[PDB]
């Protein structure tokens, strides 16, 4: 009898769910291709371990 | 309560497109009236206008 008070409730939490992937997304699937580093760690002297 | 309800969405809704339209007139600014040097704001690769 309250009508679709309900509808609304779960689009907005739907709504925020696909916002969080959208977000890692954005934020990290910035390089279309995967590198991978030489075994060699001959870096003039640089470490990155 | 319904039409409360309708108000705090539309102003979610409305904070939401102020953020977008901010950064709509960023872009304007400064990828269109002159040649920016930030990498990847104006377009993927080197921007010239
Ligand atoms: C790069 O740095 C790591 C440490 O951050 C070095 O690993 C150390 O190596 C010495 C001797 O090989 C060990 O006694 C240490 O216990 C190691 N530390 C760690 C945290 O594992 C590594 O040798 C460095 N590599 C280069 C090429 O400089």
């Amino acid at each position: 009898q309250y009508g679709s008070f309900c509808t609304q409730l779960n689009r907005a939490l739907t709504g925020i769910a696909v916002e969080q992937d959208k977000n890692t997304q954005e934020v990290f699937a910035q390089v279309k291709q995967i590198y991978k580093t030489p075994p060699i760690k001959d870096f003039g002297g640089f470490n990155f371990s | 309560q319904s039409l409360q309800t309708y108000v705090t969405q539309q102003l979610i809704r409305a904070a939401e497109i102020r953020a977008s339209a901010n950064l709509a007139a960023t872009k304007m600014s400064e990828c269109v009236l002159g040649q920016s040097k930030r990498v990847d704001f104006c377009g993927k690769g080197y921007h010239l206008m």
